[PDB]
């Protein structure tokens, strides 16, 4: 699972940093300048000849280049078992969106000098190696917000609206462990990369009672330095407030009990004790019109241990589902030929609400589509 | 680490044995078999200059005309350059002027210096061009194993002076 | 199309010459036209990429993709000692797994032609016929439409699987064909032979390791048409992945194609012509066999023997034209998913996959793998009334 992210200045050729997360853990591995220079050189050779070198796959690993705008390029090496091109391309787009979120289009295009650019980006690795390493959310890969449905209570939205009116901002979001619990319509209408970047950014940030950080919106305000205030009233619970201790006690005091119900709701997404087929060991749903993602891994944790394995299977299956799909469904049964072994993965698109499922091998192959339709009908009233 | 990451771009003729002197300087990373297909070779050698662990991104360029326009892509953004030539070879002796004008027209005016490695030419003429084009000649040999790390240290010191100058 | 970028080329790694002209590293490149000059320029990128990925990754470069003029072109690699063969075709016409399969098949064919492919490309007298073969290769990959269009549509999948379209045979016909071929076996000795009828394999005794080479060589020259004369007397030396000469005979007569391999250490044509003439009494029976559950289509395949069974042209004659092409196109991606675990098994030496289509009528395009029993693959399109 060795992975290397290299950020290069296309106009000059000097790399910006060598962030890498070999083996999932944030290993501080420095990739030798041989390969960095060689990959940069092949990229400029292609650019000069009007041929964009996208990716090159080997049997062990996979390497990918791309050029954002005109002066910035990102390349990845990745030896993870089960890699496809689209995962790497989404990773590239998300890292670039994160960059323009943290440093903006200025100092990223039309670089006055790259040394101060690297010194400024020094304050930006943390989210990057959160991205590259093992992550509990797939919002990077699907480009959809990893929303978690609140406990069927409009009181959360009402309190958020009251907080927004008190603070004079339309961008306010209750987020637990990087999962968007609630947000105003303005936050929902936010641009595609930063809508998933901001909750992830806060999840990757160290836990502090209050934090003030400047960001730039890749959609709407690529240059305007919007300030983001993060307040962690409860462990693993956080409130984001964007602007272009008497701060929350006049609205969130009566809602302390539901927020308590949201402390374990983060890792255990979906409403607690939701009626679902017991054979499902991991659920993942998309709403493409609203770009809303729901990714839960622990509906039944006693069997098929190592939930990170379930996350990786669901991510790979989503990659293949996007490969084939882009009243349709597709399933993949993996494992040994021996009955009762392996897993099942199902995917169904219905009403632009593509939904994925991970199941124990005992599930009926004939009824896989029937079960997917049942799950879709059970999940459509949720959102 | 906060490496300065100064980028060398080295220009010669391809038949002067510059690859030999550069390999003698920096071990490990070579990437020697790329000058014939792309036109540039990428090497690195971190060096301790004035309390700074300066990283040296060397970009050797192909002297053949087959890779010239593509070579122009690798000059831009290079923090310093080095023009190599040989006392035995004749073509590089007049090609240094062309290489200097190309390298300054591509990226801009850079604090660089040239180097003669390893006769058909006279030292007085080399001093003549050196004084003509503002840089100082260096006497280098493939066997002496000296007068090169001083070149790189001096160029790194020039760039460090530039950075400490405009940082304030 | 012809104007669409595409190339096949044979560069030399470890360039150790003072000259750096195009011919210095390019042993052979096709086409020598305006559809490959750009890739002829990016050859340096290709060489640097191969060397770099050799250094960093212990494995060879499987493939790469390059965005030319707004469209992605897939390039497939193969690294030998001091030589690298490399092909490039558009993605919209040739998907990547298809490209890898075409590369492996073309390298097997070239090794079948003249020893190692190093001796195939190094020589100069074979350049015109190599150009002819690669022209056939590219015209088949890009313009398959040259009984109409059904074989071309089925190609996009059928070339991927090893084997030939095996025709189910009764006991008596198979027995008499086996007896006739053994009689044909009776200067050189006969390794084996294989008889194909109207592009359908009808009877083989040849080992699979040479039967596959026979099949791919015959196919690459469009020697297996459907509903197709003369006397094809192909008589040439081949090198079937196995010293001594390994000559090859291919005799054609009235939809009968008999391919027989010979070892070493019109003489062998008269008796095979007489055998074909005496077997001409079974053509009516085999045509009767060729003529005449919710399962719509199946491409059931076997691995150890190396054959696959598909419904006959008459069977597919009785939304079907869209059905077949969509089924094959999706089974290409399912094939990719299955070759992942196939190369995993080859390393050792996943279970299945399903799809819906409603381009109308459900489809359940299902691919199934069998590794615990004798390895084999199955691919079925059927209605969803019963599953």
């Amino acid at each position: 699972g060795t992975v290397h992210l290299l950020c290069l200045a296309a106009s000059s050729g000097v790399p910006l940093f060598c962030r890498s997360s070999r083996g999932g853990a944030p290993a501080r591995q420095q990739l030798p300048f041989s390969v960095i220079g060689s990959l940069n050189g092949v990229h400029m050779f292609g650019q000069n000849l009007e041929v964009q070198l996208s990716s090159a796959r080997t049997e062990n690993t996979t390497v990918v280049w791309k050029s954002f705008h005109d002066s910035i390029t990102l390349i990845v090496l990745s030896s993870e078992v089960g890699i496809s091109e689209l995962r790497l391309e989404r990773l590239l787009q998300m890292v670039f969106g994160a960059m323009v979120l943290l440093v903006g289009l200025e100092e990223l295009t039309n670089i006055r000098n790259v040394e101060r650019l690297k010194k400024d980006l020094r304050a930006s690795y943390c989210l990057i190696d959160s991205f590259l390493g093992d992550s509990e959310l797939i919002g990077d890969l699907t480009q959809c917000v990893d929303c978690v449905i609140p406990p069927e209570g409009s009181l959360l939205q009402e309190a958020l609206s009251g907080f927004a009116e008190a603070a004079g901002t339309t961008f306010v979001s209750l987020v637990v462990s990087g999962r968007v619990v609630a947000a105003t319509e303005g936050w929902w209408r936010l641009g595609t990369p930063e809508a998933v970047l901001l909750p992830w950014l806060v999840g990757s940030l160290p836990p502090q009672t209050a934090r003030d950080y400047p960001v730039y919106l890749p959609h709407g305000s690529p240059t305007v330095p919007h300030r983001l205030l993060t307040l962690t009233l409860l462990p693993s619970l956080e409130l984001c407030l964007l602007c272009g201790p008497q701060l929350l006690e006049r609205w969130w005091q009566p809602l302390l009990d539901p927020l308590r119900a949201c402390l374990p709701l983060g890792p255990r997404a979906l409403p607690s004790g939701f009626p679902l087929h017991t054979d499902i060991l991991g659920l993942l749903l998309l709403h493409l019109e609203l770009k809303r993602c729901l990714f839960t891994v622990e509906p039944l944790g006693d069997k098929e241990p190592s939930p990170e394995q379930r996350r990786r299977l669901l991510r790979n299956f989503y990659t293949l589902v996007t490969s084939t799909h882009f009243p349709r469904a597709c399933y993949l049964v993996l494992g040994t030929e021996e009955p009762g072994t392996g897993v099942r993965l199902v995917a169904l698109q219905l009403g632009l609400r593509r939904l994925l499922l991970l199941l124990s091998p005992q599930s009926p192959t004939h009824g896989l589509r029937s079960l997917a339709t049942h799950t879709l009908h059970a999940l459509t009233p949720l959102l | 680490d906060m490496e300065v990451a100064i980028k060398m771009v080295v220009v010669g003729n391809g038949a002067v044995g510059k690859s030999s002197m550069i390999q003698r300087y920096c071990k490990g990373i070579f990437t020697k078999d790329y000058k014939k297909t792309i036109g540039v070779d990428f090497l690195e050698r971190q060096i301790q200059v004035n309390d700074e662990d300066v990283r040296l991104m060397l970009w050797d360029t192909a002297g053949q005309e087959e890779f010239d326009a593509i070579t122009k892509a690798y000059y831009r953004g290079a923090q310093a350059c080095v023009l190599v030539f040989s006392t035995t070879d004749r073509e590089s002796f007049e090609a240094v002027s062309s290489w200097r004008e190309k390298v300054v027209a591509e990226v801009g005016d850079i604090p660089t210096v040239l180097v003669q490695i390893k006769s058909c030419i006279k030292n007085e003429e080399a001093e003549a061009l050196a004084k003509r084009l503002k840089l100082r000649f260096y006497r280098t040999s493939v066997k002496e194993d000296l007068n090169v790390n001083e070149v790189f240290k001096y160029l790194a010191e020039k760039y460090l002076q530039k950075l400490k100058q405009q940082i304030a | 199309g012809l104007n669409t970028p595409h190339i096949i080329m044979y560069l030399t790694l470890q360039l150790d010459s003072e000259t750096s002209k195009e011919e210095q590293e390019i042993l052979y490149h096709y086409p020598m036209s305006e559809a490959s000059q750009k890739l002829k320029s990016v050859r340096g990128i290709f060489l640097t990429l191969c060397d770099m990925l050799e250094n960093v990754t212990g494995t060879q470069v499987t493939s790469s993709s390059l965005l030319l003029n707004g469209k992605q072109i897939h390039v497939a690699y193969w690294k030998e000692s001091d030589k690298l063969l490399l092909i490039g075709l558009p993605a919209e016409e040739v998907p990547l797994p298809r490209l890898r399969n075409m590369i492996e098949n073309v390298i097997q064919t070239l090794k079948f032609m003249y020893g190692s492919l190093d001796s195939a490309f190094c020589q100069i007298e074979n350049v015109p016929r190599l150009d002819h073969f690669f022209n056939l290769f590219f015209q088949r990959a890009l313009q398959p439409a040259k009984a109409q269009q059904y074989d071309a549509s089925s190609a996009v999948l059928l070339d991927n699987l090893p084997g030939v379209r095996w025709l189910t045979l009764p006991l008596e016909i198979k027995m008499e064909l086996d007896m006739a071929l053994s009689d044909l076996e009776a200067l050189y000795t006969i390794l084996g032979s294989s008889l194909f009828y109207k592009g359908y394999l009808i009877c083989s005794h040849l080992p699979k390791d040479d039967l596959i080479d026979i099949a791919v060589y015959c196919r690459h020259y469009c020697l297996l048409p459907l509903a197709a004369i003369g006397q094809l007397i192909i008589w040439r030396e081949v090198f079937p992945q196995h010293e001594g000469r390994y000559f090859l005979l291919v005799v054609g007569l009235k939809h009968y194609m008999l391919c027989v391999l010979l070892e070493a250490g019109c003489v062998y044509v008269d008796q095979v012509k007489t055998t074909l003439h005496q077997l001409d009494g079974v053509d009516s029976r085999i045509d009767e066999r060729l003529a005449s559950n919710t399962l719509f289509h199946y491409v059931a395949l076997e691995t150890v023997q190396g054959i696959f069974i598909t419904p006959t042209l008459e069977e597919v004659a009785q939304i079907h034209p869209q059905l077949i092409k969509n089924f094959h196109q999706c089974c290409l991606s399912i094939r990719a998913v299955f070759q992942q675990t196939l190369v995993e098994e080859k390393k050792k030496g996943v279970k299945e996959h399903g799809v819906l289509f409603e381009c109308s009528m459900a489809y359940w395009v299902v691919g199934r793998l069998f590794l615990h029993p004798k390895p084999q693959e199955l691919y079925v399109c059927f209605h969803d009334s019963v599953t």
